[PDB]
């Protein structure tokens, strides 16, 4: 009555699609919890770095407690590692978003070369009125594939840079971090959901 | 162009659905009728059990209330089965009234706001084809939750009176309204199946 | 080597983006020649079929006029591959393009893979203040050495529909031609020559 | 050397000619499509008033037919006026194909009958300049013939395909074979008007 090898295609688009709007939406919602976490970073760098710079100097009043800059910057430091335990916990969800992606899409392949040789060069390339074709289909795919690892590794990257001192680094954070976003394909993912969105309904 | 070949489609798959309803309808009247001569059966069964002597257990109590249930779940499963089947046939007429209001949904911008909407065909705008899978949609969808509590409820009642109406509502469909007929040969006369 | 081992490849970039430029500029002015090409190929075809439509034809107007409607077609024919001729010079213009950025580009992966283990993974990764990072400008070169070569295909697949001699399909060539491009990145190799415009000029 | 040069000049007259006819013929197949345009604009508005068929659009009939005929009117005296424009060429074109008509029957003449023939430039006898004259004027002659036609009939038809024809024939020029531009190459070539 129709193809049948095509059919195990297009479930497996079907479904994956949906598994990519949904990673994207957690993967979106640990982005916007790392604004406020950085710039909570760049402001206990200005404290830490305001106190390193008037360490050494000794203003008269203050000289009454001695002991006052080792406790201040004890209490500084300690929230530091608990805006870095709360950034880790969005780095694993960044993680857990690029291994779902990379693996589902990964086996999405697999039913494809599984009917490689017999769908026909033919039919993968034509489209329709409103689904494109089906190799626009997997290859939007990859590039989403790419679009989460390629951004992942800069996530991670930046926010392993700040455990390597550096006491300006950690106050340029948001900078950088906004950089990441920016200097990518921020609207890349929510474009090809938007084409394939036809698809999806029947 | 493309939009006519499509309503015409659907007022094609409209037609044939509903062939399969009606048939299906009239072997799951056949299903819950036997079900209803099923409990009429034991009752009759069950006053010759009265009449029989005071020295008698039990003896083909055992035998006749094991295929009497083992008969009532697998009527349970046919009738069940027919329900599935007609469900199948209405997510076809969402996904019929779903398809029909996509159609318009780019007719009345092709022809902005302040232009009268060409007939598709002959003497039926675009928007008229989805005023009729909308509510052809809506008597189906009652039509199926009622044969759902009418399967559940042929079961399990024992009141005699209330199993006739059982078979009453499966039977003429009460949702079905008479004008569905109508509306049915409205759509086929107009995209060209039925001779005008 | 260098002061700087990673000199080597920021002169590769530095001449690499330039040349992408250059063949975007020829990419875009071929398929502009194609959009009027297509449309005598849907033009001449509308007049074929209705001129073969009418050899039963009796037109009192026909009379003393011999070999019109032989000579009309064969006109029509040459007229054609005329059109079809002109065709494939615009496909050997985007695919010399295809060729040239396909060789730059692995050019200067070949300077990279040079210095891969001498740089450092730290000098890659890093950017500048208005230059991206070396990292990126490798993939965004590897980005445009797909979109030119996955288009390419499309391309010349498209237009091999004129071999089916189909009046019907080759009356919709413009409307899927320009589908090819819609659904393609139209806006990607403007947009890394963007980012990259101040690296350039370094 | 007069005849000669007479044989040079309208050896250059005939380019001119030639591509004054293909101008003109351009801003001719501009009118005509206007005209084709017309035809179809008009049997469009034929199914709106079949569509809207209140007692206002039977008025809109003789408002749209008047500004039918107005056009059409205005585009046959345009499409006339490109006629008048390839006439005057072809007026042109008939005497250039006379006045060298007239250089080889006294050039035979001045040396008897028959005796030796002088080469006008490098190898081209006088004769073989009329061979050229005459088919690219008898191609012509027909040409303008046929637009004429083409013209007449293109108003006066409503048939599809038949004004697709007809706009066919007057894009790519029949009459005119494909081997005309190389003939005005080789004499060209031979009067020294292209470059060695």
């Amino acid at each position: 009555t129709q193809d049948r090898p095509l059919l195990a295609v297009q479930e497996a688009l079907k479904k994956c699609f949906p598994v990519v709007e949904e990673q994207q939406g957690l993967w979106q919602s640990a982005l916007r919890d790392c604004q406020p976490l950085l710039s909570s970073l760049s402001n206990l760098a200005e404290q830490l770095q305001a106190a390193q710079n008037l360490r050494f100097e000794d203003v008269p009043a203050l000289r009454a407690f001695p002991d006052l800059k080792e406790r201040l910057r004890r209490k500084q430091l300690v929230a530091g590692d608990i805006v870095l335990d709360k950034l880790g916990e969005r780095l694993a969800i960044l993680l857990k978003v690029r291994d779902m992606v990379s693996s589902h899409v990964e086996r999405v392949f697999q039913i494809y070369e599984q009917h490689a040789d017999t769908v026909g060069i033919d039919a993968v390339l034509q489209p329709s009125a409103v689904s494109p074709s089906v190799a626009d289909m997997l290859e939007w795919l990859q590039d989403i594939e790419r679009h989460y690892r390629k951004s992942y590794l800069k996530r991670k990257y930046l926010l392993s840079s700040i455990q390597w001192g550096d006491l300006a680094n950690i106050q340029a954070l948001p900078k950088a971090w906004d950089r990441i976003s920016k200097d990518e394909h921020q609207d890349l993912v929510q474009d090809i959901l938007l084409n394939v969105s036809f698809f999806l309904e029947e | 162009m493309v939009s006519a070949r499509k309503i015409k489609d659907n007022a094609a798959d409209w037609h044939n659905l509903i062939l399969k309803w009606e048939t299906l309808n009239d072997a799951g009247f056949t299903t819950a009728n036997n079900i209803a001569n099923l409990k009429i059966s034991l009752l009759n069964k069950d006053k010759i059990e009265l009449d029989s002597s005071s020295p008698a257990s039990k003896e083909n109590e055992e035998k006749v209330c094991l295929e009497y249930n083992e008969e009532l779940e697998k009527l349970c499963e046919e009738l069940q089965a027919t329900l599935d089947g007609l469900t199948k046939i209405q997510v076809k007429m969402e996904k019929l009234s779903s398809t029909t209001k996509g159609i318009c949904e780019l007719e009345n911008y092709h022809y902005g706001e302040e232009s009268k909407r060409p007939p598709l065909f002959h003497t039926w705008p675009t928007t008229h084809f989805y005023e009729v899978s909308h509510k052809l949609l809506e008597m189906y969808r009652k039509e199926l939750l009622l044969k759902r509590t009418v399967a559940k409820e042929l079961a399990h009642t024992g009141d005699p009176d209330l199993t006739l109406s059982y078979l009453s509502m499966w039977l003429h469909q009460p949702y079905v309204e008479s004008d569905s007929r109508l509306h049915l040969e409205s759509m086929l006369l107009e995209t060209g199946h039925r001779a005008l």
